[PDB]
Order: structure tokens, then sequence, then C-alpha cells
């Protein structure tokens, strides 16, 4: 018997979501192949800098293969410690020397294998980078293809600017190249977006004469001179949009008479008769423009030069001369406008020389151009990779713009590319052809992380390459390979700048596993100063119809940026050369194949693709002949015979952040935006509980990403600790003995970027054969293998009492009594000691001006131990700082040179706990510079570890002794019984006592070998520990050691915390009302969280309600199959209740009949839907208004949805039932800004008297002009007066005021504010003068 | 657009109609995006005058 999985929406998922880290791994892997050879990425940039050719030396540096050396540390010491992690870059180089100077006899090929050049960071096993200390991730970029386009018009916004077309080239590095027209029908060119210049000034520089230029924008019309008359090679297509200026006749048939216009009908009449020769007057040719030069072949005089317009006089000589081939230009008044013909006239330049010079000054105005500089600059504009490189993909996309055949070529542009492009530009301006699609993905290419890393790497190369040429001469003979050539400085200063200062790259969001994976798989529209800014984007923010199943049109962050980012969808993936190709199931005839194929954005429009919302039984039949199908933007009804391809599922349409949303189709894009962001702002909660409605992506995020630990090789688990999970692999014989030991470290309490804590609680128990791919430990919020951000509580939508006004949330008092929302927060308080004017600072516990409880928790080094119950006021770091002769008193100066120097020279300057927060120490930082001597700091902790390690052996040797000796006794007694005799002599003598010849003696012998062997292994085990502790020391980028104490405060649910579900209903907790007033059902179970029903009419998000009815009726829909049919097989006291209480509720033939099916039958009927424990609901193809209602009458208890409750205050019958259930909500993390900012009297600035915060004292709130006009509006005068006087600036005001309030009286009237003084003084010093006047 | 939408929020809203409404959904939220940064820009031009 075989059946269906039975779930909401019939959309079988054939190909599960691939690796989500395919955007980071695949890209950065091909970029820098550490393990593999050398190809693509960095290698594609080495063959453009290493091949250096410096004259007067003849040196050729050949490239071989690059191999990344040894890293710094692992991946855990980059967070718990202060490791920057920087892996050096070494490449194999084998250059040859051909000296060309004085006869020295130096000829050899010395091979310097590895050479250190640049320090580029690497990617973690997941897809993140580390530079300074915090996790840093590079977001991909998306802009217009580095080639050519044909938009509408620009620059003419102020004036009219009618009927004007133009083209634009948007490179990545170099100068711009534009081509626009003016009302005078003239074409120009903009280099680097500067002043306008003739569009024929760049052509002449490319070795193009006046005659050639004319034959690059217009077609040539050959005129023949025979029988003393003028003919012409007639072309019907060229007569489109022209008036008959003559009698167009051929073969004695007048097709078009003089007078009437030439329509599209007369054109086909000429193509049919194959008319390619007619008679044309002289006036018709007079309106044309001669291409080349034509001189009289009878006299030798010039008749007319090039570019010059023909006339009735010039043509009169061209006919008498004797020419037979007249090559001119074809121009009319419509689809062939003389634009270029009028460009050569307005061009000052006349050749190549005048062009190169004119451009040089236009680019670098100042020093007089030369013969070599003028040519060098021009070649470095659009004809050199070291200054202008359109990558290796730009060429491909540039070819499809001019309808080219091949797609391969060079990165730089040629003299034929620009010309061919300008040809189409004229066609559009004329009338033939239209514009191009910009938003189309065919142009907007995605820039992978690898490529991005190469972008900031190619820049550092052209900077160091300018130094290897000079230093080449500084080399003696053949030793200029190591450091005597290349410098790893210009490169580092170019790459490091992008990993921090760059706006494109920002801090990694690690407040949640799901929030991390959505950061890597993210696309950005902002980048270098060669693209777009933040001021404009009304053409890039808006999603284009072509962006289907390749990017979620509603995955952009909510706040300052809306539509500027937008992450990447699910199934979509950056293929090979930018072109994003989303999977499509190839379906032949009426049979769907399980095969998948990645179609291009330009190839999709060539085939008709069906949809996922179509009914399908299996994969060999089709439901209905006529089904809704889509093409490339339109909608039409196609048959199952016309359908060539079909979408994979309703998942590729959105991202992983929106795929988790149960009812996304029921939600509007408006609130759906925030709904995906609420998951991005999630926070690791204690009680991790998975939603009561999963889609099938909660288990993919944890596995693929670096969230859940995965075994390396199958084996048998022997032990399971919270900090480590050792796996005894049976590489040899099957025995409990040690063999393939592979320790797995689980990150417990380490500080992340969003001040969160990532944990990994082991799941595997004692003795459990694990398989390759099985889970070993959980994650920050994962339960077992799936994802669980928030929790599941009882929700009851009802306007309580004012509290839930706008976006407020009411929760019972039981929420604080239990740590269900108690999250872990970690704050870092760095304390650095720098050089003082009196000498370097010291880190000791000797700090005066403190209490006993302060130095109590502190050791004999000033650093507090681990696990201290610190609080607001306690000292975390024991730092000291000298005072100065000015701060010294004659009393403490005498004892300074008597009782020693270290008596009263230093003062109190330690790091304390910020006012308000109060937690405990979880991790202390240990550093001690060798140049500053290893004092008691690195000695005490060391001694402690030596004592612990020694104790770790005494305990192991105790169990090993009392574990084997307790076994050899039961063997010795057998045969040679010695009860009262064996318990006398020492334990080490029990080995000397033999036993009668027998196989039993062999046992005692083996146990004697195991004792010595194992013991010898534990002795050396302690030795290894006494090495790492007393070996090398790692320091921080700081100076004089750094003590970083991490504070952890239990952040309970208090008024101010914001929570939201997965629909977009964001709100903040109001007041924690007791379980007294809050309503409750007739069967106890009080309501946990209450929302406002008014958040539905305005905020269009009905979907959230669908989840409510799904949570309440979850005890009778799909979860019922696994909450009754599964529990009855376990407990024998339930199998008697489930079989009867089931049929009484659900009488559907489709459902499983417990009465008919046996214990074995039902078991297999619960494995088909095991993964979907809390039912299953896809994105845009799942639940239905008809399916849901039917599933609510199958189980307990209410009907139709709503149910009659009771008021918690009154207790009477609640008028009319209400919608209740279990909605899956989510708590949002608490940012630093959430921390209360209390300030009353702190420190002030120097130049200005404005209060300034920092570490201890909190920063004061600003009172902008906006707030100024507020009090300025009211009749109040003294309020706003002191607001910017006694409060802040005025120094004499903050003193008198405080001295008056403490007395009991009022403060003296505001005198002269500091602002009045400072400003006034800034005037007297000038030429003017301001003076206050009385009445 | 010449192709209207029939499906609504209640019933099964396909991926097509949901994509169409996104066009008009991008505008609204992208408007207040630059106003929340500095809403005292427009007011400044008036207050400093009268």
């Amino acid at each position: 018997k075989k059946r269906i999985r039975k779930d909401f929406g019939k959309r079988p998922q054939v190909l599960d979501v691939p690796y989500l880290l395919s955007i980071q791994l695949d890209s950065f892997q091909k970029f820098i192949e550490q393990d593999p050879e050398g190809q693509y990425g960095l290698e594609a940039a080495f063959r453009s800098v290493f091949p250096i050719q410096s004259y007067s030396g003849n040196s050729e540096l050949q490239y071989v293969s690059y191999r990344l050396g040894e890293p710094v540390f692992d991946v855990q010491e980059c967070q718990i410690r202060g490791v920057t992690y920087s892996a050096p870059l070494r490449v194999k180089l084998r250059l040859v020397i051909y000296e060309r100077e004085a006869p020295e006899g130096t000829v050899k090929d010395i091979k310097e294998q590895e050479v250190y050049m640049g320090e580029i960071p690497l990617m973690t096993d997941n897809g993140t980078f580390v530079i300074n200390g915090t996790e840093r991730v590079i977001v991909s970029q998306l802009h217009r293809s580095p080639g050519v386009f044909f938009d509408s018009d620009k620059g003419k916004t102020h004036s009219s600017g009618k009927v004007l077309y133009n083209a634009r080239i948007i490179p990545y590095r170099g100068s711009w190249l534009d081509f626009e027209f003016d009302p005078k029908d003239n074409l120009f060119v903009r280099i680097d977006r500067r002043r306008k210049l003739p569009a024929t000034i760049i052509l002449r520089a490319l070795n193009y004469t006046t005659e050639q230029i004319l034959d690059l924008f217009f077609e040539k019309v050959i005129f023949e001179i025979r029988d003393n008359k003028l003919q012409m090679e007639l072309v019907p297509e060229r007569l489109r949009g022209e008036t008959a200026s003559f009698d167009i006749e051929a073969n004695g048939k007048v097709y078009v008479e003089k007078g009437r216009r030439i329509t599209a009908r007369h054109i086909r009449q000429l193509e049919k008769d194959d008319v390619k020769l007619i008679e044309v007057p002289v006036e018709y040719i007079a309106g044309k423009v001669v291409a080349k030069d034509y001189i009289d072949e009878s006299t030798g005089e010039l008749i007319c030069a090039a570019n010059m317009e023909l006339s009735l006089d010039l043509l009169a000589k061209l006919s008498q001369s004797g020419h037979k081939r007249i090559e001119t230009l074809f121009t009319n008044d419509l689809d062939h406008g003389p634009y270029i013909s009028e460009t050569l006239r307005v061009d000052p330049t006349n050749d190549r020389l005048s062009a190169l010079v004119e451009i040089y000054r236009m680019m670098r105005p100042g020093e007089p151009p030369t013969r070599e500089a003028a040519e060098s600059l021009f070649e470095n504009l659009f004809f050199s990779e070291d200054r202008y490189d359109l990558s290796a993909v730009g060429r491909m996309k540039f070819n499809r713009s001019l309808l080219r055949e091949e797609i391969e070529g060079s990165g730089i542009l040629s003299k034929d590319d620009i010309i061919d492009v300008m040809k189409k530009l004229i066609d559009i301006r004329n009338g033939k052809g239209e514009v191009d699609d910009i938003d189309h993905l065919g142009n907007r290419r995605i820039r992978s992380v690898g490529e991005m890393a190469e972008n900031q790497f190619r820049v550092g190369l052209v900077r160091v390459e300018r130094a290897v040429k000079e230093r080449l001469s500084l080399g003696d003979l053949d030793t200029l390979m190591p450091q005597d050539m290349i410098n790893a400085k210009p490169i580092s200063a170019a790459v490091k700048e992008f990993f921090g200062s760059s706006q494109l790259s920002q801090f990694m969001v690690q407040n949640n596993p799901l929030s991390e994976i959505t950061h890597k798989r993210r696309i950005s529209a902002l980048g270098p100063g060669g693209l777009t800014r933040e001021r404009a984007g009304f053409e890039v923010r808006d999603v284009h119809p072509t962006h289907y199943g390749r990017v979620c049109p509603i995955e952009t962050p909510e706040g300052p940026n809306i539509g500027l980012i937008n992450s990447l969808s699910v199934y979509a993936q950056t293929n090979e050369y930018g072109f994003l190709e989303t999977p499509y199931r190839k379906v032949t005839d009426g049979v769907v194949t399980d095969e998948i194929h990645y179609l291009s954005a330009i190839e999709e429009g060539n085939y008709v693709i069906a949809q996922a919302n179509s009914n399908l039984d299996e994969e060999g039949h089709f439901v209905e002949d006529l089904v809704t199908c889509r093409s490339k933007g339109e909608s039409s009804l196609f048959s199952r015979d016309q359908v060539d391809y079909m979408d994979v599922s309703t998942q590729q349409v959105v991202s992983v952040g929106a795929s988790l949303i149960p009812f996304l189709e029921h939600d509007d894009a408006n609130r759906a935006l925030m709904g995906a962001n609420m998951q991005r702002q999630a926070v690791p909660t204690l009680r991790a509980d998975k939603p009561l409605v999963g889609t099938g992506m909660e288990r993919a995020v944890a596995v693929d990403s670096g969230v859940t630990a995965v075994a390396k090789r199958g084996g048998v688990v022997q032990y399971v600790d919270a900090s480590r999970i050792v796996i005894k692999v049976n590489e040899d014989e099957m025995y409990p003995g040690e063999a393939g030991i592979d320790i797995y470290n689980l990150t417990k309490y380490t500080r992340s970027n969003q001040n969160t804590c990532i944990n990994q609680m082991p799941c595997v128990s004692l003795g459990e054969p694990v398989e390759r791919g099985d889970v070993l430990a959980d994650g920050p919020s994962t339960d077992l293998g799936e994802l669980a951000l928030g929790q599941n509580m009882r929700v009851a939508f009802m306007p309580w009492n004012g509290y839930n006004f706008e976006d407020s949330i009411l929760v019972s008092e039981r929420v604080v009594q239990e740590d269900r929302f108690t999250t872990i927060h970690i704050q870092e308080l760095a304390c650095v000691s720098r050089d003082t004017k009196l000498g370097p600072e010291e880190i000791t516990a000797d700090i005066p001006n403190v209490g006993e409880a302060a130095l109590s928790k502190l050791d004999e080094s000033g650093i507090v131990y681990i696990g201290a119950e610190v609080t607001g006021g306690d000292i975390l770091v024991g730092k000291v700082t000298p005072k100065g002769e000015t701060q010294l008193t004659p009393e403490e100066k005498l004892l300074r040179a008597i009782f020693g120097e270290k008596a009263s020279d230093v003062k109190d300057s330690s790091l304390r706990v910020p006012n308000g927060v109060s937690g405990t120490v979880i991790d202390v930082q240990v550093f001690t510079r060798d140049g500053v001597e290893k004092d008691k700091r690195a000695l005490e902790i060391e001694e402690m570890q030596l004592k612990q390690a020694k104790k770790d052996l005494s305990e192991e040797l105790q169990i090993l002794e009392a574990g084997l000796f307790s076994r050899i006794r039961a063997v010795l007694v057998a045969g040679g019984v010695e009860a009262e005799k064996l318990d006398k002599l020492p334990r080490d003598r029990w080995l000397e006592l033999g036993l009668t010849d027998e196989e039993k003696q062999n046992q005692l012998e083996q146990l004697a070998e195991q004792y010595d062997e194992l013991k010898h292994e534990f002795e050396k085990k302690l030795e290894a520990k006494r090495r790492k502790i007393t070996q090398g020391d790692d320091l921080a980028p700081g100076v004089l050691k750094i003590v970083k104490v991490y504070l952890a405060v239990k952040r309970r649910i208090q008024p101010g915390d914001k929570m939201a579900g997965r629909h977009g209903n964001k709100g903040v907790i109001s007041k924690i009302n007791p379980i007294e007033d809050m309503p409750y059902d007739e069967n106890g179970t009080p309501v946990d969280i209450v929302l406002n029903p008014l958040g539905v009419p305005s905020r269009m998000n009905i979907g959230q309600i669908l989840e409510t009815h799904l949570g309440m009726a979850a005890k009778g829909i799909g979860d019922k199959i696994n909450a009754m049919l599964k529990q009855q097989q376990e407990v024998a006291k339930l199998r008697e209740f489930i079989q009867r209480a089931y049929d009484l509720g659900a009488d559907v033939r489709q459902k499983v009949d417990l009465s008919t099916f046996s214990d074995e039958e039902v078991m297999r009927l619960a494995e088909n839907l095991r993964k979907g424990m809390p039912i299953a609901t896809p994105v845009f193809d799942g639940a239905k208004e008809a399916e849901i209602k039917e599933l609510l009458k199958l189980g307990d208890l209410p009907t139709s949805g709503q149910i009659r409750l009771y008021d918690g205050r009154t207790g009477e019958q609640f008028e009319r039932p209400v919608t209740v259930g279990y909605m899956y909500m989510l708590k949002l993390n608490h940012l630093v800004d959430d921390k209360m900012h209390a300030r009353s009297t702190g420190s002030y600035s120097l130049v200005t008297q404005q209060p300034l915060g920092g570490k201890a004292q909190f920063g004061g709130q600003r009172f902008g002009e906006m707030e100024v006009w507020a009090l300025e509006a009211y009749g109040a005068a003294y309020t706003l007066q002191e607001m910017l006087t006694v409060k802040s600036d005025d120094v004499n005001g903050r003193t008198k005021m405080y001295k008056n309030i403490v007395d009991g009286n009022h403060q003296m009237e505001p005198g002269m504010p500091e602002s009045f003084n400072v400003l006034l003084k800034e005037i007297r010093s000038l030429g003017i003068n301001i003076e206050l006047e009385d009445e | 657009i010449e192709t209207p939408i029939t499906a609504n929020f209640r019933e099964g809203l396909n991926v097509l109609q949901y994509f169409i409404s996104t066009h008009g959904a991008r505008k609204g939220l992208a408007d207040t995006a630059l106003k929340t940064a500095n809403s005292g820009y427009l007011t400044r031009r008036l207050v400093d005058v009268a």
C-alpha cells in the first residue's frame, strides 16, 4: 500500500535547495585556488603584471602557479582571541636574466620558489572574512554591463531637449565615453564626463583619415557615368521616408513619379523586379557628400576634396573628367541624417597629432604635453588594461550588443568596437530600431565576491608594477627576485582599504544563523565611485519583470535604504560568467522530467515556460490541456504540447528569508518586507522551539551553513561533552582502544558582531553509530536539524485596554517567571595601556583610591578572575597611569626619592562597569609582551594551568589504576586465591606474583602491558600541555598588552523590547500585565501574547490570521497524524484512545483509519510526512480557503475558527467568539542603542563646552534646530533660553545652577552664555565688531 | 498594465500577481527612506525666511 505525503498544496519538490554558500564558496574558490592549481581570479591578473619588460635589461618574469602558504590560526581563535588572521601570498617565479651592459659573464636562471607579496585574508569554511577583529563580509554588486547602451536622453533637463538620443559607456576604472547630439544635429563626445568635444576627435587619434571616417557611419552609393548621363545603384530599402525628386523608372516602367512621396509599397515593388539601376539627375547628387578625393585624370587638378558638399559646379567637372565610380554618402531628411558629415567641420583637429595633444590637455591641464606623453595617455584611456579593463566578461556582453557571432575576446576595447556602436546610435536617432532594455538581467550583471576581491587587487598591482621597473636596475646580478624588486606595501594599502573603509562592505550580521546566510547571499547596487550613488535610484530600486525566480523583489532592508540592496533568491545562483541562470525542469510533451537545467536570462525569452501553481499527480501526466502559462513578461494560455519548460517550484521566486514565511501569498509586499527583516533581526533564545508551520527550508539553512556541526567520517561515539565531541573512528580493528581520534570543538560562549552568543549543544548520546551527514550538535537557535528562531505561545487577538494601540504587545507575567525569552548578550570592553610621559603604564592590582570589594575579585595582576559576580562599579581591568610633576605635591615628592619611585607616582585609572548594566565575567583576555617582561600576569595563570594539568593526571591514573587492578584481582584469585594476603603488599608488587601455567596467565600479562602502555601515554600527554603553555606568545595590534573583558547580562523580557512574527506585524511590548487581568479560556491556559486586530484593516496582512487558525486547529489537521498515530505506538495506554477518538473526529476516507490499519500499517503511514511534523505549507502554492476549513472539523475543538472565551477581569461570557491559537512570534535582538542613556553631569569638550560621552559617561542627546523651533513656537522663553545656555554651552551657568538647586532656592538668572562670548570674540578679531547695548 | 489580477489575499495568490503588485510597493517605502534621515530639510527652507 502506497499513498501521498498529504500536505497543504500539491507541489512535489524534486530537487531540494542546493548549497546556499554557492555564492561565496564557488566564487572565492575559483578566485584563489589554494589547493588546486592556478587559474582564473588572481591568476587571470598575474599574467598582466608579472610579465614585465623593462628595456636596458631584458628581464622577463614568467609566471607558474600560485599556492597559498600557511594560515595564522583556525576559525575560533578569530573571535575568542585578538587574532587578525592574515595569510601571506607567495607565488612561484622563474625569471631569466639577459644582461645588456658591460661584459660580466652573468648568465643563469636562479629559481626563487616562494615570494611574499601582499597579505590578502581568506574565506572561512562558511563564507566570511576576518581582517581587524570582527567578522567582515563582502556583498556582491550589480550595475550596468561594461559596454555600450542606448537610453533616451540626459543633460537636457533644464532646457527643452526634444528629439535627442545618446549612448553611454560605464566602465569600472578609467574615463567615461559618451555620445550625445545637440539641436544642431551634431554629434559630440564626453571623456570622463567633462566638456563636450567633436565625436570625431577620438577617431583621428586611431589613425583614421577624413575619407575613412565617412565610410564608418554611412553607406556608399556608387554612381556610374556612361552615355554622358548619371546613373545610380538603386536600393528600395534606402528609399524609405523620402520624396520622389525625380522619375524613378526602370525597363520602361515608371514606378514612382516626381511629386508623390515614396511609401512602403513602392519599396517592395522594386525588390520584386530586382531594380538595381536607374537614372538620376545632377541636383539629386548635389545634396550628397563626397567620401574620398577625386581629381581630374586629364589635367591633374583637384575638383573637390573630402567631406565637402557636392554642387552643380563640382559635379559638372566630375562628369567631364572621366571617372566611372563615384563613391559618395547617402543622406536624406529622415532615416539618414547627415550627423557625422557636420561633425568633421566642427572639429579643430585635422589629423592624429593634433588629436593626441588636444586630448592630453583636456585630461591633465597643466604641464605641456610631449611626443611620448600625449600618446601614452590616450592609449591608457580605452586601449590598456592597466588603466582601463572591462574584465573578461565585459567583452561577452559587449558582443551581444552589436549582434556579434562569437562572445570571446580581449578585455580592452579596439578601434573597431567604438565605431560599430556609433553606427547603431545613428540608426535610432534616424528612426529605424528602438531602445535597449537596461533593467533586463541581460545587461545588469552580478559581481561575485571573487571578482570583487580581484577588483581591489588589480589596482594594487598597477601601483607596485611601477616600482619593479626601477628597482630592477638596483639589483646587482641575478638576485633581484626576493625583496630586491617587488614591494608588498602599495598592494596592502589598496586591498585593506576595501575591507573596512569601503561602503560596499559592512559588519556581518551574526545575530542569527538565518541572518548570516542572508548576508552572504546578498546583492548590492552601491559600489565604487564608478557607478551610481545614493541620490538616484528610481530605475534600479524598482524590480523589473525579467527578474523572475532569480531575485526576491521584496528582500530589501527596512530603514535608510529601500530597494538599494535586495538579497539574492533561493534556487538562483551566479553561474560562470555573471549571467544568473535559474533552474528550470525540462518537460517534454505531457511528461515532466525530474532533470534540471540552468537557462540564461536571454535564453528564457526563446522558450515558453509553464508555472508551478499547476496541478500534477506525479511526473508523467498533465491535469488539463489548457493551463495558465507565462512567457517573458506576458500571459497566455498554452497547451501541454506547446510547453517546453516549467518552473521548479514556488520557492525560487523568493529568497530564503521569504521562503520561511508560511503565508506570504496572503501578505502584501509592503508588510512582507519587514516580515523578512524580523527574521534578519532574530536573537538566539534559550527555549528554542520550531514553528507550528514549516515550509522546508529551516533544515537546509542549518546544515549547509556553518551552523550545525557535521561529522567527517562515520564511526562510533564513545564520549559526549559540552565543549568537545570525540569520535573514535575504527580505522583499524574494532576495539574500544584509541585509533582514529578526531576531536570536534564546539563554540560555547564567544562574542559575535551583534553582541550575541552562538552555542552548539550536542545531541548524540552515549554509543550511537553516526553516519556521514548526521548532526552532532545544535546551533544558536536550532532544535535538532531544523531552524527555530522564536517560540510558540497562546495568542488571542483582542483590543485589551489602550495598551495595544498602534504597534504594542501585551504578555502575561509568566513570561518573566520563566526564561523562555531570556537571551544572552555579550559586550566587549577593551582596555589599552599606552606610553605615558613618565613611562610605560603597568597592569597590576595595585590601584589606590578604591575599596576592598574592588580588588577582591581582582587577582594579583589587576585582571578579574573568570566567573565573578561583578556589578556597576566593580573593576574589570587593572590598568594604571602615571600623573605628572604638575599633579605632584611637595609632600609626595619627598617620599618619592626615599621610599622608592614606585610609591606615589601613579594614580587611579582602571576600567569599571558602565552605569546601569550588571552581569558576570565569562571570558578574560590574556596578553604579555616579551619586551615588557613576563610579570606575575603570565606567571600566575601559567602556574595555575600547571597545577590543573598535573591534577588531571593524578585523577586519570587513579581511575586507570583502580580500573585495571580491580580486574587483575579477580583473575589472580582464580586458581591462586590470596584474599587476606593480596590486600597487604603494595599495589606495585601485584605484578611480580606469577600464576600456574595456563591461558589465564596470559590475561594477567596483557593487563600488565596495557597498564604501562596507557600510563606512558598519559604521562607524555601532560608533557605536551607543559609545552604550549610555556612556548610562544601571541600579542595584539595594540601596545603594552590588552585586557578585553567580556560582560554577559541576562536580558530578560522588559518594557521596551520589540517582537514580531513572520508576516510583518512589528510591535513593542507595552506593560507586563499579570495573569490576573488578562483573559483566559474555559480550560485554563491563559493567553500569553495579545495583539491588536486593528493591525489588519490598515496593515494588509491577512496571512498572520491564517497561521492563527492553523495553530489552534493543529491538533486535528496534519500534526494530528504525528501527535496521535505516533504516540499510540509508543504508549499502550494511548493506543486504546487514539483508535476511537480519531474516527469520531475525522471520517474522511483519505485520512488514515486507525480502526482498520494495524500497528504496522500506521507506522509506515507516519514516515511519509515525518519531516513536516508541524504540517507543511509552501510559499505561494499551499493552503486554500477550501482545504483549511475542512481540516478544522476533523480535530478538536472549536468550529469555523473562532471560539467563546471569557474575560479575565469580569469572568462572564465573552460576547461573541474570538480568533485564537498559537502564532509563531520572534523576539528581536537588543542593539547598543537600546541601552538606556542616563546623563546628568559628565565631561565636556575642549574647544567647545558641549558635553561628550564615551565609555563610562553616556552621550547626551542632541537638541537640533527642529527641536529649537518647537520651544521657539511656545510662549515659553526661559525654557529654550537655558536649553542652549545653562544646560550645555554656558560654563558659568552649569556651576551656579548646581550650587543653587542643592541649597533649595532657584538658580540665578541666565547671564552671558558661553556661545555669546565665543562668537563675540570671533568677531572682534575680524574687521567687524559686535557690542551689546542697553535700553 | 494590460494584464489585470484576479486572485486576492484570501485565496491562493500566485507568484505572478504578487510580483506585479511589487512594482507599486517599492515606491511607497522608498519615499520615507530619505525623509527619516533628515526631515528638517524642507522646514529649514521656510523657517529661516519668516
